[PDB]
């Protein structure tokens, strides 16, 4: 489940990359995402089912064992972005219109990142190695081998892109583990609170249908108690405070997401600029306003 | 009491109790089936299973189980002990060996004991490969259904059937792993509490047919604090509806009241509310057409005939509420205001209430009658008129075993114990009744015969107790042998109980039993009287008052009054159809509100859709004066919006408004009661029967939906897409939602349904209440109107004579029925097979005189009208009277006392 | 003393036939009425009969003696079938520790396991021949890719 | 391209849902509203009826797809595998009150992706063609008046 959860996880760190690139490339330079963003959908929806919101993670696993086949559609998209990726970095490299309009821009060090709350390229930018994944190990990360892109001192809107771009590297890398190390065992924990039970038991055993039939109905008992994973997201550190109080539902969900500190810094970093660096601030700011405003 | 130490936590407890009550009232979870807290501790399934230490410093304690344990002071028990929870979810383990995958198709899914514990325990996989037992189910009348293989042997049913209700057809019977409980043959359950069975089991073996038919889930049921309407005793229900239709009745915990358990007459009877045939919309009948009229046309067209009306009356009746009654009375003036009742049955009730409002007397509540020691019932056949009542009196009868076995220093929760050590010894029960009754079976004496030999029972057991009480002449020698022991066992006892009503159809069986107590209570004796009334708000119309039918049907047959508007009442069960009909067809106007489609709604000018119990919030006073609140249940126009069934109060007090002021007011609930308080001091408790409707919990409405109801976005779908707007109330303090709240905590009396996160079951009432098996944490709803007392009435004098058979006359003899009596249960299509079929009943020797056998059809005149009925053989029935089914369609109540004339073989 | 006594080997021949002796050997006196044990006598079939018995003499009143002996009667009967599959012993061991005394309602199944758990104790290597098929409680259900539990 | 080249969608597309009947031809629905309360947008309503034999089935089944958000809870929710999220994605509508299906345009004709599985070959209840003791790992009734001990 672990090495289940990190693939879909960093094939969807790879898509929202693609987008965020593609675009701040198309408007501040001059990388079809399409084409590539479609094989990773074609992957997810092989094993989800759907594409932008699989759904599939569960309380204890994931809803369904890897589709049989998954192996190889993973290894064609391993083979496929290698060289494509190597397109998206040249260009950004060589892009003297993108340098141009996009180094210096927008730009601040440590000390402002830290008082704004930024997380992220944004932070790492400012050199600081900060990333959940290594930082706070979970999802068994701490078994793959991957570095963390940091910058140098200064988060301008060139350094945030280029730091998702050797993101994307590390990724695949990640990827090409979870391809060739899938353990063989359960896609669901062994525990009385899996929701739902393995459905293969739930359609045989009394058992299991009585577990099943209750976690569907009035739901999981989660016994009172406070809890919180914070990770590493597409953008940023985003988190899940949850509180619960002896019940089938939450009595609290706070929902800490990385985008809507990024937007609070924008007046202090953009103050004294023009109106064009905004434009061009607000696309190396990886951010979408459902993030934001929750 | 006793201080005791779970899981090292420290906890003061009552040292009288096992450590499961005790864990459980502290809010602890362990694990339980066969133990109730009404039927003790037996210690059979061994779920409760806790490890026990002798002292604090044993760390090799022993498995024991917590219900069979007492709670004694210095005890050291672990719940959370690995072997415990080991053995705890290996009893399930066992119990799901043999157990059918049936959850999908079971009417317990989602309500089940063994649901709720298989999760507990923390038990989802199964590791046994064998074969599963089965058992082959059987036919259990029209309300339960069988199930046995989903059975778990924890023998409840049985213990609770038997040893508690007393019944005779429920066992359990085979060996080993082949235990069978059910019948010993196919047929109806004969217990008049059968019901209860389906909350009793903690699986589904039991089920409710009445709700299996129109089936749905617990978390799709809108519940809302009611009080049964189907008698006097004013039990505490949980009505459920989905689809805009009542699916079923549940019984709601009044530790005051019925506690844990209803009776199938308020359990099953409830149909009458599901009727296609309903008045849905106010209806005009212009000469032979029938215009579909809105309340706002309906007010003022009414209110404009009303205006030029020369008097208008208004007819009451003991099924409507407090506020509905009232708001008529204040739209036809009190003077005006006529309760639907006979002359003799209002006599009979206003006797019954002076007796408990000024007899200085204390009159017991459901729950309390079951702490008496000694019980005298004169004329009531309680099973069949207030079958709560006769549960109680079932368990006071067995409290002679409870102090023998407390003698030995034995555990008031060891049942086996108590049961062994008691054997066949009871406290002395006497009832008196015109024939045999059902608590024949426990009573030391019946004595059948004519309710005025009944009353000179009473006035003679009086004059022995008390000289000074007036005597008795003609009493036989052999009648006198009986009477001397119901005196001594009555002297004898230290809490004495006299239950009589005005079922019997007497006046002198009211009085002679008020002598009786008073007479007690002069040898400074604990004496309770109690008096069973026949409606849910009889007490409350006969604190209420007003002239009787008869008197109104004078008015319109003088024809002093022109317009009479009758409230839920068909007058054909009070007074004779002849005269009713007669009567109403001399009125310019006649208008009825009632939620039922009746007779005299046939020449009605204006019929007005009101809403019934379900659909409509009011107060209802039970036989013991407690005013109780009912809330409405679901909203009738939500599916349905063409549908106009308005609460009888705000109808009423709409008119009132468009006749003064020509405009409309549809008040709220709070103002109608706050009327009452104001204008009828005795009914001003009624404002503390419940918060009002500004009440919240922490700023929340009380909830009617559990929060995990369904179908919100689809259930209205085929009528429109476009979700419709909450439906508000603005009567009450409940919401028409799931947004509010239900909390086991909250600091509240009314609870619509229990529910607590890991107990899905009935047995969720455990963390809404103080202490298990006690009262609502924070106090039962309801409160009596009047208190005891201080001074009593005078011994009445008026003892009547010995019956005398007379040729050609042939007193009516009042048989009640549980199924059929009542007027609104018998409309209910489940009660049709359940209900007897017609008959008179005959003296052997009368029978034999009039040459006919059981069978023979024989034809009487009453009011003109030759009726034929298939005669039985009654041999109890004394000679010179005739038995017949009182309240059965045709059979007014009011015939109790009455007399036949010509009684001849029929054809 | 009984089939409610716990098996003895011959090493326990020499011990006096008294409450405190036969009880420190692990068994019970019982009735003093012993019972030989030839070795032509498979002891999971003898204790199979036993299970069978002590599994139909039970009254039906708690769950452990009415829901457990007959548990292991199954597995005993597939053991000399040959049909056993693994942890059926474990099972059986589970049953004779939850069937002992204080955790049924009568002392009928704390003495029924008694033959069982002296029987596992001195002849295992009898169940042990039973176990020979892999343990399976669950078909394939086709469209449905089944948890493997490792 | 579309819709003169079909799109390939992976056999475990959550689209058009489906009710499905089992090997038997029956209908495997159940009525028991596992998938209504497992639903979080609480767009099916249906309600539980029952057959002369005693076989539990839905008397009216409906899916306002103008809320489902094709999650696939409900499906996942069954303990009958009757409801099927189907590869479709085609049901666009001119009235949104057409986007409410009723069982006459959800339960097609064979058993849909799970093939051969009757949970009323599971259940303990008695129906038409299955009475007691005729389920899987199911004993024959033993009556408690037989004479073996
Ligand atoms: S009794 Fe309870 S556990 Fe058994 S099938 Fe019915 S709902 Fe499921
Ligand atoms: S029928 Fe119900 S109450 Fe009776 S033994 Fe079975 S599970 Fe217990
Ligand atoms: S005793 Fe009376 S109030 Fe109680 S449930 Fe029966 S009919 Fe209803
Ligand atoms: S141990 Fe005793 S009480 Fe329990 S089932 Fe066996 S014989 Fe009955
Ligand atoms: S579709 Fe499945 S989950 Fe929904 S009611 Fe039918 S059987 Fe139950
Ligand atoms: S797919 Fe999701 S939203 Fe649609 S009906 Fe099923 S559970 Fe509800
Ligand atoms: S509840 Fe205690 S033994 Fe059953
Ligand atoms: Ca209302
Ligand atoms: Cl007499």
């Amino acid at each position: 489940v672990n090495v289940i959860r990190v693939m879909l996880s960093e094939l969807f760190r790879i898509n929202s990359h693609l987008l965020y690139i593609s675009t701040f490339i198309q408007d501040v330079g001059a990388f079809f995402a399409f084409t590539d963003r479609q094989k990773i959908y074609d992957l997810v929806e092989a094993i989800t089912g759907f594409r932008m919101h699989p759904a599939w993670f569960r309380i204890g696993g994931v809803a369904h064992d890897l589709p049989r086949g998954w192996d190889r559609l993973l290894r064609e998209f391993l083979d496929w972005m290698p060289k494509r990726l190597a397109s998206y970095e040249k260009a950004a490299l060589q892009n003297t219109i993108l340098k141009g309009r996009s180094q210096g821009v927008a730009a601040y060090g440590a000390k402002e990142a830290l008082e704004w709350g930024t997380t992220g390229a944004g932070l790492r930018a400012t050199g600081i190695d900060f990333d959940v994944r290594k930082a706070r190990p979970y999802s068994g990360y701490e078994n793959f081998d991957f570095e963390i892109p940091v910058g140098g001192g200064v988060s301008d809107c060139y350094t945030r892109v280029m730091l998702k771009v050797e993101e994307l590297r590390q990724s695949l890398r990640i990827l090409e583990q979870c391809l060739n190390n899938m353990p063989e065992g359960p896609f669901k924990a062994d525990h009385p609170l899996t929701t739902p039970p393995p459905k293969e038991r739930t359609l045989q055993h009394i058992e299991t249908l009585i577990t099943h039939f209750l976690q569907v109905s009035w739901g999981p008992v989660m016994p009172a108690n406070e809890s919180f994973q914070m990770i590493e997201a597409t953008k940023g550190i985003n988190s899940y405070y949850l509180t619960s109080d002896g019940s089938t539902m939450s009595y609290r969900t706070r929902v800490r997401t990385p985008s809507f500190a990024h937007l609070q810094q924008i007046p202090a970093a953009i103050r004294g600029s023009l109106v064009s660096d905004l434009i061009v601030y607000l696309g190396s700011i990886d951010f979408v306003m459902s993030d934001v405003d929750r | 009491m006793a201080t005791i130490h779970v899981d090292g936590k420290e906890y003061e407890v009552n040292g009288a109790d096992n450590l499961l009550e005790a864990c459980l009232s502290l809010g602890l979870d362990i694990p339980y089936f066969c133990w109730h807290p009404a039927l003790g501790s037996v210690g059979a399934c061994r779920q409760c299973a806790v490890k026990q230490y002798q002292n604090a410093e044993d760390t090799r304690g022993r498995l024991v189980m917590s219900c069979m344990t007492p709670a004694s002071d210095g005890t050291f028990i672990s719940i959370d002990d690995e072997e415990a929870k080991q053995f705890r979810e290996s009893v399930v383990e066992w119990l799901m060996t043999n157990h059918p995958h049936d959850c999908p198709v079971c009417e317990e899914g989602g309500n089940c004991h063994l649901q709720d514990m298989t999760v507990m325990t923390g038990h989802s996989f199964r590791r046994y490969r064998f074969t599963k037992r089965t058992h082959r189910n059987q036919d259990l009348g029209p309300f339960i259904s069988h199930e046995m293989n989903r059975c778990i042997a924890c023998y409840r049913c049985v213990r609770y059937y038997k040893d508690y209700a007393d019944g005779t057809d429920l066992g359990v019977y085979g060996a080993h792993d082949n235990v069978y409980f059910g019948r010993p043959e196919d047929g109806t359950l004969e217990s008049e509490f059968s019901g209860n069975l389906v909350e009793i089991c903690p699986t589904g073996v039991f089920t409710d047919k009445t709700h299996s038919e129109r089936y749905n889930r617990k978390w799709d049921m809108q519940f809302a604090p009611s009080i049964c309407q189907q008698c006097s005793i004013g039990c505490n229900i949980s009505p459920g509806e989905r689809y805009g239709e009542l699916r079923r009745i549940e019984n709601r915990y009044n530790g005051t009241v019925n506690h844990y358990f209803l009776c199938d007459r308020g359990r099953f009877g409830y149909g009458y509310v599901n009727l296609k045939d309903r008045p849905r919309q106010p209806v005009q009948r212009r000469g032979d057409d029938f215009i579909t009229l809105n309340a706002e046309q309906a007010m003022q067209g009414a209110a404009d005939i009303l205006r030029q009306s020369k008097k208008v009356i208004g007819i009451g009746s003991p099924r409507a509420s407090v506020e509905s009654n009232f708001a008529l009375r204040e739209l036809v003036g009190e003077e005006n205001f006529y309760t639907g009742i006979a002359h003799g049955e209002q006599e009979r009730l206003q006797l019954a209430l002076k007796v408990l409002r000024e007899g200085g007397i204390y009159t017991p509540a459901l729950r309390e009658i079951e702490s008496y020691d000694a019980v005298l019932v004169l004329g009531e056949d309680v099973t069949q008129t207030g079958a709560r009542v006769a549960l109680a009196v079932r368990q006071a009868v067995k409290g002679k075993a409870r102090e023998m076995a407390a003698a030995q220093k034995v555990a008031d929760w060891q049942i086996a114990a108590i049961l062994n050590i008691g054997q066949r010894a009871k406290h002395p029960l006497f009832v008196t009744n015109v024939d045999d009754t059902r608590l024949d079976d426990i009573a030391a004496w019946t004595y059948r015969a004519p309710v005025e030999d009944q009353a000179r029972l009473g006035f003679a057991i009086a004059h022995a107790l008390d000289n000074s009480a007036p005597a008795v002449d003609g009493i036989e020698p052999e009648l006198q042998s009986k009477i001397d022991v119901i005196v001594q066992a009555l002297a004898g006892a230290k809490k004495p109980l006299i239950i009589s009503g005005t079922n019997a159809g007497s006046l002198e069986v009211i009085q002679a039993a008020a002598n009786v107590a008073k007479a007690l209570k002069g040898r400074g004796a604990d004496v309770g009287i109690t008096m069973i009334a026949r409606s849910v708000n009889s007490m409350g119309l006969g604190i209420m008052g007003g002239g009787s039918l008869e008197e109104a049907l004078t008015e319109l047959e003088t024809g002093r009054a022109d317009a009479v508007v009758v409230l839920e009442n068909d007058l054909h069960r009070h007074a004779s159809a002849i005269r009713v009909n007669a009567a109403l067809a001399k009125a310019p106007l006649v208008m009825v509100v009632d939620h039922q489609r009746t007779a005299i709604m046939e020449n009605a000018h204006l019929v007005l859709s009101a809403a019934s119990f379900a659909e409509s919030d009011g107060t209802v006073i039970n036989n013991e004066g407690r005013a109780q609140r009912f809330f409405q249940v679901y909203d009738p126009a939500y599916y349905d919006s063409k549908t106009v069934m308005l609460e009888s109060w705000r109808w009423l007090h709409s008119l009132h408004s468009t006749l003064l002021s020509r405009e409309v007011d549809w008040t709220q609930l709070d103002h109608v009661i706050d009327a009452v308080v104001a204008k009828i001091p005795e009914l001003a408790g009624i404002k503390d029967a419940a918060p009002d409707a500004t009440f919240r919990i922490r700023g929340q409405k009380l909830a009617r939906e559990p929060h995990r109801y369904s179908g919100r976005t689809a259930m209205r779908a085929n009528i429109s897409v476009h979700e419709p707007r909450q439906p508000q109330d603005i009567d009450t303090m409940f919401t028409f939602s799931m947004e509010g709240n239900n909390q086991p905590t909250a600091h509240r009396s009314q609870v619509p349904f229990a529910w607590a996160p890991g107990w899905n079951s009935p047995q969720a009432w455990n963390k809404f209440q103080d202490e298990v098996g006690g009262k609502l944490r924070f106090g039962d709803p309801g409160v009596r109107l009047f208190e005891t007392s201080e001074n009593g009435l005078d011994y009445f004098t008026s003892v009547p004579a010995r019956f005398q058979p007379q040729d050609g006359k042939w007193r009516i003899a009042p048989y009640y029925h549980l199924f059929g009596s009542d007027e609104l249960s018998q409309r209910a299509p489940v009660f049709q097979s359940r209900m007897p079929q017609p008959y008179i009943k005959l003296n052997p020797a009368d029978a034999a005189k009039l040459g006919v056998n059981a069978g023979t059809r024989v034809s009487f005149s009453y009011d003109g009208n030759t009726v034929t009925l298939p005669v039985e053989i009654a041999e109890g029935l004394t000679a010179g009277q005739v038995g017949l089914p009182m309240g059965m369609s045709g059979i007014a109540p009011v015939l109790a006392g009455a007399h036949l004339e010509d009684l001849k073989e029929a054809q | 003393g009984g089939a409610g006594t716990d098996f003895l080997t011959e090493a326990h021949l020499d011990l006096p036939m008294e409450f405190e002796s036969i009880g420190k050997a692990g068994s019970r006196l019982g009735t003093a009425l012993a019972m030989a044990v030839d070795h032509e006598i498979n002891m999971v079939s003898l204790v199979r009969n036993l299970e069978e018995f002590f599994a139909r003499e039970s009254c039906g009143w708690c769950t452990p003696c009415r829901d457990g002996l007959p548990w292991s009667v199954k597995i005993l009967r597939a053991l000399e079938r040959g049909e056993g599959q693994p942890g059926d012993i474990e099972t059986l061991e589970q049953l004779c520790r939850f069937l002992g005394p204080g955790k049924t309602f009568c002392a009928h199944a704390p003495g029924a396991v008694e033959p069982l758990q002296s029987a596992i104790k001195y002849f295992r290597e009898e169940f042990e021949a039973g176990i020979k098929q892999p343990f399976s409680n669950t078909h394939l259900i086709n469209g449905i890719q089944p948890n493997l539990l490792k | 391209m579309y819709p003169e080249e079909p799109v390939y969608l992976p056999p475990r597309y959550r689209g058009r849902i489906v009710l499905t009947r089992d090997p038997d031809g029956e209908e495997r629905c159940v009525a028991c509203n596992l998938c209504a309360v497992a639903c979080p947008v609480g767009c099916i309503s249906l309600q539980k009826a029952e057959t002369k034999d005693g076989r539990w089935y839905p008397e009216f089944f409906r899916i306002n797809f103008s809320r489902c958000i094709f999650c696939g809870l409900c499906e996942e929710a069954c303990p009958t595998t009757a409801i099927q999220l189907t590869p479709d994605f085609e049901m666009g509508e001119y009235k949104r009150q057409d986007l409410v299906y009723e069982k006459e345009d959800l339960l097609i004709s064979g058993p849909g992706k799970y093939p051969e599985y009757n949970f009323y070959r599971m259940a303990g209840m008695a129906i038409d063609g299955k009475d007691k003791g005729e389920a899987e790992n199911e004993a024959k009734p033993i009556d408690v008046k037989s004479l073996l001990p």
